[PDB]
């Protein structure tokens, strides 16, 4: 029975050839008042995965922790912590998938929407979605938020159906993740310049990129407007 | 009279807990193990009795880790071991779950303390 207060915006994501890469912007926002500017939302989780949360901030950095204590007791009496028997993508996004579904019968939920973003020990890359009411579903691309009505339509146009990913490229991957970015910087209120990209590939393994900016805006145009109709000057 | 070894929380005549004193032989029955402490570490290790060659080598692992900064290591009947790092286990999470550090060694020691002493009481 809650009500999100401070909040993070959208999380886009999409798989490539031979990996994913997910992104998300660095805010904080308190309602209108866009409050806290450093504010990581992409979180790697060992070598092969990295979780993107949008939704409550004070749950996110719950789940923070949650996943945290997962590697801790992953490692346990687990002479293959480092291998072997390593956190796989599909294990952690099952378990936070769990916990979604339970705290939303119990309606408490964690009000967050979650991507979780990785490669399997096999090299298959894994991109799936989760959130406060325990709906979990995956696809080439995916995005929470304004970045499911923006993002989507534009990273798709890429990526339409599961036989495009082997020929696409992480360049033209990731310039399709920037664009997006921009694109929401412009029309989302509640978006920030500042974001943190990652990409997770099955030979480079995990780059996680921080404190990119939005960059080759075109604002220029806006000079040849004046007044909502009939005003001349 | 006699009798004072039968039950685990009772004082001798002498002041001493039999039942505790019984089990420490239990432990002295068992395999050795050691910590070196360091300047800016410590080291543990252990004998490893290798009952057969039907045994996979490298693989009944003894030590154990408590959180990610601390090692255990124990002689004795094993599972009373065992159950004695899952509570620091919990004792170490709880610890950090309240205040967001990872749990200091002394005041890892003392939980382990309290639990162990706590088996010397009913």
């Amino acid at each position: 029975t809650q009500q999100p207060i401070v909040t993070g915006t959208s999380v886009i994501s999409m798989k490539y050839d031979n990996g994913v890469i997910i992104a998300a912007d660095n805010l904080g926002s308190y309602g209108s008042l866009l409050r806290f500017n450093g504010v990581e939302r992409l979180i790697p989780v060992g070598d092969n995965t990295v979780v993107g949360i949008s939704g409550d901030i004070s749950d996110m950095q719950h789940i923070e922790r949650l996943l945290k204590d997962l590697v801790t007791e992953n490692a346990y009496d687990n002479p293959l912590a480092d291998a072997e028997e390593a956190l796989e993508p599909s294990y952690i996004f099952e378990y936070l998938a769990t916990v979604m579904y339970q705290r939303r019968s119990k309606m408490n939920p964690l009000w967050n929407a979650i991507i979780v973003a990785g490669v399997q020990s096999n090299g298959d890359q894994f991109l799936r979605y989760v959130n406060l009411l325990g709906v979990t579903y995956s696809s080439p691309t995916l995005a929470t938020g304004f970045g499911a009505h923006m993002a989507n339509p534009l990273l798709r146009k890429v990526v339409d159906r599961e036989s495009d990913i082997p020929k696409t490229t992480v360049q033209v991957a990731e310039e399709a993740i920037v664009n997006a970015m921009r694109v929401l910087y412009y029309r989302d209120a509640r978006s920030s310049r500042n974001f943190s990209l990652a990409i997770i590939d099955k030979n480079t393994g995990l780059t996680f990129k921080k404190n990119l900016q939005v960059e080759n805006m075109k604002w220029d145009f806006a000079k040849d407007i004046k007044g909502y109709g009939t005003q001349k000057i | 009279g006699t009798g004072y070894d039968l039950s685990n929380s009772v004082f001798s005549p002498d002041g001493r807990n039999f039942q505790v004193e019984y089990a420490v032989k239990a432990v002295e029955n068992g395999t050795t193990s050691i910590g070196i402490k360091c300047n800016d570490g410590v080291v543990f290790a252990v004998e490893k009795l290798i009952t057969s060659k039907l045994l996979v080598p490298q693989k009944n692992v003894k030590i154990q880790v408590v959180d990610r900064h601390i090692g255990c290591v124990y002689s004795g009947l094993i599972p009373d071991g065992r159950h004695l790092v899952n509570r620091g286990r919990e004792e170490a999470a709880s610890f950090k779950k309240l205040y967001k550090t990872p749990i200091p060694i002394p005041a890892f020691a003392d939980r382990l303390g309290q639990y162990v002493q706590a088996h010397t009481l009913y």
